[PDB]
């Protein structure tokens, strides 16, 4: 029973680490893409404002 | 670790969403003042 439990729990630990890294990378990509879009929007806003003035 | 990192990163996500939304709102509003001031200048110049 201890071998069964150790095998199952080690597999579960590896899996859960996998989902944690999945979430880390996905949210990092989301955050950097959001920052890039924000910077682009700011640049476009400033360009349009100068052109309109 | 999962819960704490996810909460912090989700919070940063709404922070970035609000940053982008505020950038758009400020660009639109500033265009608003620019157009309004140009029109007002038109009125005063025509009056004079």
């Amino acid at each position: 029973e201890l071998y069964q439990e150790i095998k199952k729990l080690q597999f579960d630990r590896n899996q859960e680490n996998k989902e944690y890294d999945n979430e880390q990378k996905d949210t990092n990509l989301k955050i950097q893409n959001l920052k890039e879009r924000l910077l682009y929007k700011k640049a476009r806003a400033q360009l349009k404002n100068q052109y309109k003035e | 670790h999962r819960q704490k990192f996810s909460k912090e990163k989700k919070e940063e996500l709404e922070k970035l969403k609000n940053e982008i939304a505020e950038v758009k709102a400020e660009k639109e509003k500033k265009a608003s003042q620019l157009k309004n001031e140009l029109d007002n200048r038109l009125k005063q110049l025509e009056r004079d």
